[PDB]
């Protein structure tokens, strides 16, 4: 079985799809679960608390907070 | 200089680029594209298609980049028609240029692979301008109406043609991954316009169309960053 921080991290890999280490929003648009302006909705708001640079991408740490 | 930051809601791509019932997700397709998990058959290798995808909201970047990533591929050395690349302030879904509306208000980057004219000039890559009024001449492949263009085979290679479309400071600059290779980042110049003026708001968009000869029109992934 996988501890809480092993299940972060194996949610985080499984959803980094082109192997960049760094989640997008359309990676994430996949790691939910609802309509398309729900998800723009919960995506943007995991870049605006996540994404510390705004460049679009967030790296581990940041998903892991 | 310039920074970028990737833009999801006006890009798509694999390895689950259609949503459980198929569409895209924030993008509008019409005509006969064909989404599927891995990349968009814009039009496929039959006679006489046509279809496109088109962003659902306009975006307004001062500044941005596509990379589009793209396979154009036929059983013969000679293949039609082509495929479109778009910034226009309307969704174009349907049309005769490229799958796409004519008379569009921004840019069509074209992948023109069919010789309309003889003038033994294609494969090429043409950027047109249009403020809504014009017609695209499509029996001179857009030639009097190209602002830049270059001669390039995009059709049949290897590993997927890659089109890096930059519009920063009033220019728009197209490089262009030939697919001869593997490596992804391997850009070579095509063309570039100065003072080039599109609409402050508009739709991204990709179409393809076919005629009597007919390639599949493939796109990978579409990928856009705004500059800043
Ligand atoms: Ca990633
Ligand atoms: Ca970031
Ligand atoms: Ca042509
Ligand atoms: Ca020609």
């Amino acid at each position: 079985e996988m501890s809480p921080q092993e299940l972060q991290l194996h949610y985080f890999k499984m959803h980094d799809y082109d192997g960049n280490n760094l989640l997008d929003g359309l990676e994430l648009s996949t790691a939910i679960t609802m309509s398309e302006d729900e998800l723009i909705n919960i995506i943007d708001g995991v870049l605006r608390d996540d994404d510390k640079n705004n460049d679009g991408y967030i790296d581990y740490a940041e998903f892991a907070k | 200089l310039p920074h970028r930051r990737f833009e999801y809601k006006y890009s798509f791509k694999g390895p689950h680029l259609v949503q459980s019932d198929g569409t895209v997700p924030f993008w509008a397709h019409a005509g006969n594209a064909i989404p599927s998990s891995d990349q968009i058959r814009v039009a496929p290798s039959l006679k006489s298609q046509r279809g496109s995808v088109w962003t659902k909201t306009k975006a307004a970047f001062e500044n941005w980049e596509v990379e589009v990533t793209f396979r154009v591929t036929g059983r013969g050395r000679i293949g039609a028609d082509g495929l479109a690349i778009w910034y226009a302030e309307n969704q174009g879904l349907e049309g005769p240029v490229f799958g796409s509306a004519d008379l569009w208000n921004g840019v069509g980057i074209f992948f023109d692979s069919f010789d309309n004219d003889g003038k033994k000039n294609n494969p090429a890559i043409v950027i047109i301008g249009n403020n809504g009024q014009i017609h695209y001449d499509h029996q001179n492949d857009g030639a009097s109406q190209a602002l830049a263009s270059c001669q390039r085979d995009f059709r049949n290679k290897p590993y997927p043609v890659r089109a890096k479309i930059t519009y920063y400071q009033n220019t728009l600059t197209v490089m262009i991954n030939n697919g001869f290779t593997p490596d992804k980042n391997d850009y070579e110049f095509c063309a570039k316009v100065e003072n080039m003026i599109i609409p402050a708001q508009g739709h991204f968009g990709i179409s393809a169309a076919t005629g009597g000869l007919a390639d599949d029109h493939d796109v990978l992934s579409f990928l856009t960053f705004q500059l800043t």
